[PDB]
């Protein structure tokens, strides 16, 4: 019971990270998107290796 | 005995970005020219005698 908030956060994050995309209610299966955190991570590692 | 600059270029290339600046003095000293040590005397060799 004292980690009942923690298991809810874990279930919410598990549903959140495997999120699907809909355009008008129905899902576009086989859709690939790259987030701005992923793109900024790629930019950060590329800037780090050119700087070194 | 290869030349010192290929050793400098190699030892800088195969060094990561975190251990770069700490490991510059060992690359400075590994490509320094040899100045041989002042050994013992045992002076007045056979031509001097």
């Amino acid at each position: 019971a004292k980690n009942a908030s923690e298991v809810s956060e874990l279930l919410a994050k598990s549903l959140a990270e495997k999120a699907v995309v809909t355009e008008g209610g129905k899902v576009v299966e086989g859709f690939s998107y790259v987030s701005k955190a992923v793109a900024a991570k790629v930019i950060a590692t590329r800037r780090a290796e050119v700087h070194e | 005995e290869g030349n010192s600059v290929a050793g400098i270029i190699k030892s800088v290339n195969e060094t990561s970005g975190a251990n770069l600046l700490s490991s510059l003095k060992t690359i400075k000293a590994q490509a320094a020219p040899i100045y041989p040590a002042a050994a013992s005397s045992t002076g007045y060799s056979t031509q001097a005698k």
